[PDB]
């Protein structure tokens, strides 16, 4: 009887932890995938605003190429 | 010099506990300073029994309050009665049980269990020769029922040759606090039938109804019901409070009440019948008692002796009276009534007289019946569980503390297993 007393009340202490342990497991697997993701939203904005100004200098090379002849 | 240790658990147990220690001080003629002030050598023949001597002839109660709140403790320490108790001996946490009988005997009170332990053994080291053990609490709630069995347990361990007897109120729902008392009683009653010698079936069903349709109590308390409680526990401890025959100690009284060890669930009765302030004025005549004591009215668990066998009863008459006419009129019972009686256990009813009564009354009879019919008790608390467990409701309260299903199916099937050999004896035949 007394081996099993002991049986419950760790087991209700590891139910506990592993509660403890997954949430937080769960929690930092999360913030970290928003991280990511939010980042490379902003990434790929950038990246186009950064082909305009690409494209905005082929413009105006194309008109200084233009000049003279 | 037999000593008994008295241990009261939880709400209900340091309740009726503390009313307990109230009634049989005054009978004793012990004041609440624990200052003997009484009139006949009688009241202090046996005090050793319930009582410790102290210097300047002060007498303690042997008595351990357990809680895991300290609510209902302090109100003892504050009530009448209070300053008699050994201080060091209230053993209380602050966590509390929240009525779940895992809490009591797996967490919360497995932390406070050891600390009882030990003022307990102080007590015993004292005693010049220990009976035993008797513990109060009630099967509903969760320290009382968890930790009080936990006692139990552990009590057995330490002192196995000792008698183990248990004052435990049943749960009802006319009474009731909360939906999980069938659980918390299934699992104490499961411990009860294999580590207590006496249990005396207080059934709050039977304590309602009575203050009820025989008091004329509209609207009871449990004041109301702790007084019906408290004489009878009083009614029942007579013999072995005062100088007598029969069942002078726990153990001889064990021996002519169990004809088999898990069929020790006793249904206590007591007469006349009163509630508190009544102060009726007319004795009751030796015919009128035992007409009362043996009545199903009178009982303080809920089932009907009729649909039932007894086994075994013990019969106590309290105050001034015919010997001759109490032993007529209990022949005359039995004789009138033989076929509810076990033929294959001759003279099963056993009867004793104490000249000293009870306050407040003149004349007094306590019953007490080993019937088969207590199968209803078990019965009624097993529908109820099974009701809630076949869907495994509010089951959550008990997995978060440890404990498995299993163990509920285990203790239903054992308190499953105690009705039917209740109705084996029924039916049997010589
Ligand atoms: N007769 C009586 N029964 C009580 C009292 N207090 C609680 N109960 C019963 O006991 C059960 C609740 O158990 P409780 O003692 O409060 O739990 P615990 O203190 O944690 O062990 C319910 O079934 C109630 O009917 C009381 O003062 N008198
Ligand atoms: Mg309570």
């Amino acid at each position: 009887k007394r081996e099993h007393e002991r049986e419950v009340i760790q087991k209700a202490i590891e139910e506990n932890n592993n509660f403890i342990k997954m949430a937080k497991e769960k929690l930092a697997q999360k913030m970290e995938s928003n991280k990511e993701n939010r980042e490379a939203h902003l990434a790929a904005m950038l990246e186009r605003l950064q082909e305009k100004d690409k494209h905005a200098e082929e413009v105006r090379k194309n008109k200084e190429l233009k000049e003279e002849a | 010099m037999r000593e008994i240790v008295h241990i009261q658990a939880g709400q209900c147990g340091n309740q009726i506990g503390a009313k307990f220690w109230e009634v049989i001080s005054d009978e004793h003629g012990i004041d609440p300073t624990g200052s003997y002030h009484g009139d006949s050598d009688l009241q202090l023949e046996r005090i050793n029994v319930y009582y410790n001597e102290a210097t300047g002839n002060k007498y303690v109660p042997r008595a351990i309050l357990v809680d895991l709140e300290p609510g209902t403790m302090d109100s003892v320490r504050s009530g009448p009665f209070g300053q008699i108790f050994r201080p060091d001996n209230f053993v209380f946490g602050q966590s509390g049980a929240g009525n779940n009988w895992a809490k009591g005997h797996y967490t919360e009170g497995a932390e406070l269990v050891d600390s009882v332990l030990d003022v307990v053994r102080k007590e015993s080291e004292s005693c010049d020769c220990l009976q035993g053990f008797q513990l109060t609490h009630s099967l509903g709630g969760g320290t009382g029922s968890g930790m009080g069995t936990l006692l139990i347990s552990k009590i057995r361990e330490e002192y196995p040759d000792r008698i183990m007897n248990t004052f435990s109120v049943m749960p009802s729902p006319k009474v009731s606090d909360t939906v999980v008392e069938p659980y918390n009683a299934t699992l104490s009653v499961h411990q009860l039938v294999e580590n207590t010698d006496e249990t005396y079936c207080i059934d709050n069903e039977a304590l309602y109804d009575i203050c009820f349709r025989t008091l004329k109590l509209t609207t009871p308390t449990y004041g109301d019901l702790n007084h019906l409680v408290s004489a009878t526990m009083s009614g029942v401890t007579t013999c072995l409070r005062f100088p007598g025959q029969l069942n002078a100690d726990l153990r001889k009284l064990a021996v002519n009440m169990v004809p088999f060890p898990r069929l020790h669930f006793f249904m206590p009765g007591f007469a006349p019948l009163t509630s508190r302030g009544s102060q009726q004025y007319r004795a009751l005549t030796v015919p009128e008692l035992t007409q009362q004591m043996f009545d199903s009215k009178n009982m303080m668990a809920a089932c009907d002796p009729r649909h039932g066998r007894y086994l075994t009863v013990a019969a106590i008459f309290r105050g001034r009276m015919s010997m001759k006419e109490v032993d007529e009129q209990m022949l005359n019972v039995q004789n009138k009534n033989s076929s509810y009686f076990v033929e294959w256990i001759p003279n099963n009813v056993k009867t004793a007289v104490c000249d000293i009564p009870p306050r407040g009354l003149k004349m007094s009879a306590t019953f007490i019946g080993n019937s088969t019919a207590i199968q209803e008790l078990f019965k009624r608390i097993s529908e109820q569980f099974t009701a809630m467990f076949r869907r495994k409701a509010f089951l959550h309260w008990y997995t978060g503390e440890g404990m498995d299903e299993m163990e509920f199916t285990e203790a239903e099937s054992n308190m499953n297993d105690l009705v039917s050999e209740y109705q084996q004896y029924q039916d049997a035949t010589a």
